């Protein structure tokens, strides 16, 4: 959260390596706790309006583990496009609310 | 003869189904609902009966509901219009330009 | 659907019965045996019923298999 | 132009989405009073039509043998009928009394719950729920006037410490009095405006009732329901309609009005205490009020609305005339010189006919001559109409 | 046990009345055809594009139970039929009121969900269940018939153009009740509230409720009518309450003007109906005076009252911040008598021997009514002998039965 505010839309390079580092070192378990949800906010933060910088981002989260990818794709993207109305982002969001599911998978 | 008969052994059942209430429209409304004064039962929002036309129930008309339901399913003959009960209590005696002279 | 487009983005007219044959009462006026077939019934075919066949030939007698009671 | 043929054509597609949305969603009805569909709890509902009974309305108004272990209570249903019921066992005995409101079931009647007293519609919508946009600095001249009426009816409820340690008990009635327009209104509408209590507005010709006795009971239930209010503040707009002095012309000459106006002494000061609430009243004819009203302990501050002197009248001028497009060198002292006896309701005329006369040269400043025509339209020409002098008298 | 505490701040209910609901769709600007209002409808378009495709995936998946025709129908059924009309005598908390039925009788129900909950108001109509009194809807109460009363459906067919001589009263009358409407930008870039009330005063047919007429011709507010004389009621507070109903009606249909025609007539006139004497007038003034100015705010009501006795009334009612303009009404000049005559006999075929240059000096004290009293009584006189074309003697015998007898 704090480096995300001193670096925020600034995509800076080094504390993307290390939050990202922090994200996947992390355990499956240790994922769970909803204080792990601030490691993507601080990754999101640093690309606060920058817009389509993050399919790079975006790939490396792709490497850790569900749902808490789910959450922290959907979340870096939202912050990427924060202040820009793209509508076919908001479509994208949209769609993640279609689908329910009968909490723990929809904390996206 | 045989239908008369047993039109009459059904009339004794028919007679004791409960009369219908007689009530005044109010006004018309959306989805078929009437508001209807009930006659000492204040007013109430009632459904129409499939055979009765919405269009055909005007305001400040005679209709009869169902016992249960309340429901409108009969338009009985329209009261004394009101302008015709004023003017039977002032009871102003009818002329014509043949009764007056001078 | 998929997602919204956004801005930028011939009965026949016979049937043939096998034996034993289920025969309406008024199919028995209409079912007539086909003419050459080995075997031709005794009484004629519209009264029902069990009806003897004449063979006219000595050939391998093709049976039905009886089926045992459920 | 070019783009006619393609607005109308996405205009019609945002028509036809919208009613097709209406279609799903639902936005109909609304003449039997049925609310939006994102609100419908239907599942509730269903099941609030079981759990929930229905509670007829009965008064209590006798408990036999409260001190044993089967203490019944008789209750008034209304029209219906009165029944002698036992209280149910999810409700504790001590928490219903004789001449009380109860909920009670249709089979037994026994008492479900109790009930606050009833109020008439009437006097539930006395009570001022959106204050007015006016504060305290859209009155000019009122100085000692507000400070007067601020520490009687604003500090005792902001500040109440300051009054308990010094054993102080502070008025609870401010009577406002002075000719038409001298801003008697105007101030308790900045004070509804400030007041965090609950403020209740009551016009006099709001209790003249058709009915006997019906003027007092609207003033008892004005009362109750101000009591049930930790701090309240009762605005009287107009006392003179009811709180004329007493008389006796030989026929009933105003008897009915008196009872209320007397109804209206008993709540203020009578037997029983009033509790907090702190009245206010105001009337441009305060000569013919009883002396009963007229007296401290229902009327215990006489705040006088006199019409503005000079520096009064350069200030309400400054404030009518803040918002307006005036020019540089607006003589506002002068102006105030012009009218030496008008209030506060001429000046603000004034400003607007100053203004008003700028709109009919076609011009988006008014200069300092618009002002002198308007005075002249307004105190001058219209003096034969002014309600000041006749006024002044009464006041 | 501990009373039930609402979440609602308040017991009346909300002030917005007849909105666009859902459909209040973002003010798009500029109305000009161009690329940016093409851009922003296209916006509001792609967003009801991607509401049109979220709401339907929810309902294909919504049990069959929850629909929006299923729900719809149990909403019917959880109402029930017969629908019972009731008084809301007090709500006691967010899902529960105190309800009554037409007998008298009070109950202690349940406002269900569906209920419009900013539509309840204490003595509103409620609907309510049949078997279980729970509040179940709320209806939308008629049109009283005292509002009828006061609405003139159909504009006068009186125009200005009709008036004759009354320019400035027109350009008076306009500044206050027409202009602030059609142009109400002069007003705001001035910083001034138009002028409050007006009242139109002089003596009897110089065209005070012409005037009016003529307002309510050209005036897209709703206009109400009220003579003096219909606020002296038979029974006490009536008179107050008639009053305050009036300007009740006025707030509902905003913008409105409130025609108070011969308000001079409610004290000059003493009926023996009324019961209270000039005291129950004094309490009917009274609630005139808080309603012109006082502590209710009031909305885009535009109050006009005329009278030919304007002395008599009570100076604090007509008081500036209650009517700002008196506007007066003289009785014609030569100049304005020519003009009327010729209003008047416009529509008339003349004959050659007839002349308005005598007409106007049939009396010194001439009045529009009587001026237009002349030639209806000449186009009677030439009915009468069946023809078409008014002569010098039919407006002679005219003059001869207005003015004199
Ligand atoms: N002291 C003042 N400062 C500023 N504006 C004032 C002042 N006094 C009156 N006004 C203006 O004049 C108007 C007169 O209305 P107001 O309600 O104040 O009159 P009032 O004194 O209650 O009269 P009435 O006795 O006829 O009820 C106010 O609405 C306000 O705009
Ligand atoms: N200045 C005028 N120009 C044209 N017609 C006029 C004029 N003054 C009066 N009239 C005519 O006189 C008729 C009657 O006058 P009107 O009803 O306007 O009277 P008023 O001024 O309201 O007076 P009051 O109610 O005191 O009798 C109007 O219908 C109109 O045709
Ligand atoms: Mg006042
Ligand atoms: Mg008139």
């Amino acid at each position: 959260l704090a480096c995300g505010m001193i670096a925020v839309g600034s995509c800076n390079g080094d504390v993307t390596s290390t939050i990202l580092q922090t994200i996947m070192e992390k355990s499956e378990t240790e994922l769970k706790d909803t204080y792990a949800r601030w490691l993507p906010l601080g990754l999101g933060l640093n690309h606060l309006g920058k817009g389509e910088a993050i399919e790079a981002i975006l790939a490396a989260l792709e490497v850790v583990s569900e749902p808490f990818r789910s959450f922290a794709n959907t979340l870096v993207d939202v912050c990427a496009y924060a202040g820009s109305g793209n509508v076919l982002k908001v479509q994208q969001l949209l769609h993640i609310c279609s689908e329910h599911f009968d909490a723990d998978m929809g904390a996206h | 003869l045989n239908a008369k008969v047993r039109l009459l052994r059904e009339e004794l059942q028919l007679l004791q189904e409960q009369g219908s209430y007689v009530g005044e429209v109010v006004r018309a409304m959306d989805k078929k609902k009437v508001l209807v004064k009930v006659h000492p039962e204040g007013k109430f929002v009632v459904d129409v009966d499939k055979n009765i036309d919405i269009n055909d129930v005007t305001p400040n008309c005679r209709v009869a509901l169902r016992n249960d339901s309340y429901t409108l399913h009969k338009i009985l003959p329209n009261k004394v219009d009101p302008l015709v009960s004023l003017m039977m209590v002032e009871k102003v005696p009818d002329s014509t330009y043949e009764m007056i002279g001078g | 659907v998929s997602t919204a487009v956004l801005s930028i983005t011939p009965e026949p007219n016979f049937q043939l019965l096998d034996n034993p044959a289920r025969v309406m009462p008024a199919q028995l006026k209409v079912l007539t045996m086909p003419e050459t077939c080995r075997y031709q019934p005794f009484k004629p075919l519209s009264i029902g019923g069990i009806i003897i066949l004449k063979d006219t030939s000595e050939d391998i007698e093709e049976l039905v298999e009886p089926v045992a009671a459920h | 132009s070019t783009y006619s043929r393609q607005i109308k054509q996405v205009e019609d597609d945002i028509q036809q989405l919208l009613k097709k949305i209406n279609e799903l969603t639902g936005i109909k009805e609304s003449d039997t009073g049925l609310a939006p569909p994102a609100l419908w709890d239907l599942a509730a509902d269903k099941q609030t039509l079981q759990s929930e009974q229905p509670l007829q309305v009965a008064r209590c108004t006798k408990i036999i043998n409260a001190d044993s272990e089967d203490p019944k209570y008789i209750i008034n249903v209304k029209q219906f009928a009165k029944f002698v019921v036992d209280l149910s066992d999810q409700v504790a005995p001590t928490d219903i009394e004789e001449g009380m409101r109860v909920g009670v079931d249709r089979n037994k009647y026994q008492i479900h719950i109790p009930l606050p007293p009833k109020i008439d519609p009437t006097v539930t919508m006395m009570q001022v729920e959106e204050k007015p946009d006016v504060t305290y600095s859209d009155v000019g001249g009122c100085k000692e006037q507000i400070e007067k009426l601020r520490e009687v009816v604003e500090t005792p409820l902001l500040h109440p410490e300051r009054f308990v340690n010094l054993g102080i008990e502070p008025p609870k009635g401010v009577l406002l009095f002075g000719p038409p327009g001298t801003g008697k209104t105007l101030c308790a509408r900045a004070v509804a405006n400030r007041t965090d209590a609950c403020f209740i507005r009551v016009i006099g010709s709001e209790l003249v009732q058709k009915y006997v006795g019906e003027g007092a009971r609207m003033v008892r239930e004005l009362f109750e329901m101000a009591r049930t209010k930790k701090a309240c503040l009762i605005f009287f707009d107009e006392i003179d309609a009811i709180g004329g002095a007493r008389f006796d012309d030989g026929a009933g000459g105003d008897n009915e009005v008196q009872r209320t106006m007397l109804e209206l002494i008993n709540q203020l000061d009578g037997f029983d205490p009033r509790g907090n609430i702190k009245v206010l009243m105001a009337t441009n004819r305060p000569d013919t009020l009883d002396p009963a009203l007229m007296r401290p302990g229902r009327l215990d501050r006489k705040i006088e609305f006199s019409l503005p002197d000079l520096e009064g009248r350069t200030h309400i001028f400054k404030i009518h005339a803040r918002s307006m497009s005036v020019e540089r060198d607006i003589r506002f002292e002068l102006l105030a010189r012009l009218c030496p006896n008008s209030t506060g309701a001429e000046i603000r005329s004034v400003c607007t006919e100053a203004g008003m006369f700028a709109i009919r040269a076609r011009r988006k400043i008014a200069t300092e001559k618009d002002f002198l025509e308007a005075v002249n339209k307004v105190i001058k020409s219209y003096a034969k109409f002014s309600a000041t002098p006749r006024y002044m008298t009464y006041n | 046990y501990e009373p039930p505490v609402p979440t609602r701040v308040g017991k009346k209910k909300k002030k917005t009345k007849g909105p666009d609901a859902a459909s209040k769709l973002p003010l798009v600007t500029p109305h000009t055809q161009c690329r940016l209002k093409l851009l922003k409808l296209e916006r509001i378009k792609d967003y009801l594009l991607m509401e049109e495709e979220f709401i339907r995936n929810q309902e294909q998946m919504k049990p069959l139970e929850e629909k929006q025709e299923e729900e719809r129908s149990k909403v019917d059924d959880l109402r029930g039929t017969p629908m019972s009309v009731g008084t809301l005598e007090e709500i006691i908390d967010d899902n529960h009121a105190i309800v009554s039925t037409s007998v008298g009788s009070e109950h202690y129900v349940s406002i269900l969900s569906f209920v419009d909950k900013d539509l309840l108001e204490p003595g509103c109509s409620v609907l309510l269940n049949h078997k279980v009194h729970a509040v179940i809807g709320v209806l939308m109460d008629d049109t009283d018939p005292l509002v009828t009363v006061m609405k003139v459906e159909k504009a006068p067919q009186e125009t200005y153009a009709d008036i004759g001589g009354l320019d400035n009263q027109i350009q008076e009358i306009k500044e206050s009740v027409e202009l602030p409407l059609t142009h109400p930008e002069y007003y705001e870039e001035m910083g001034i509230k138009p002028p409050k009330g007006v009242i139109l005063y002089g003596p009897p047919g110089t065209g005070k409720t012409l005037l009016a007429k003529a307002v309510a011709n050209q005036t897209s507010a709703t206009f109400l009518r009220v003579v003096g004389s219909e606020l002296i009621q038979k029974y006490l507070g009536d008179g107050p309450k008639l009053v305050r109903e009036l300007f009740r009606v006025a707030e509902e249909h905003a913008p409105s003007i409130v025609f108070i025609d011969e308000i001079d007539a409610i004290g000059t006139k003493r009926y023996d109906s009324n019961s209270g004497g000039e005291r129950e007038i004094q309490r009917t003034m009274l609630e005139l005076l808080n309603q012109l100015d006082g502590f209710d705010s009031r909305g885009d009501v535009k109050v006009i009252m005329a009278t030919n006795r304007i002395e008599t009334l009570d100076p604090a009612l007509i008081r500036p911040g209650r009517i700002d303009r008196k506007i007066e009404f003289p009785l014609p000049d030569e100049k304005t008598k020519k003009r009327i005559f010729q209003i008047h006999t416009s529509r008339m075929t003349l004959a050659d021997d007839v002349t308005l240059d005598d007409l106007i000096m049939a009396k010194d004290d001439l009045s529009g009514a009587d001026i237009k009293a002349i030639c209806t009584e000449a186009g009677l006189m030439a009915l009468r002998e069946r023809r078409m074309k008014v002569t010098n003697e039919d407006f002679k015998k005219s003059k001869e039965n207005v003015l004199y007898k």
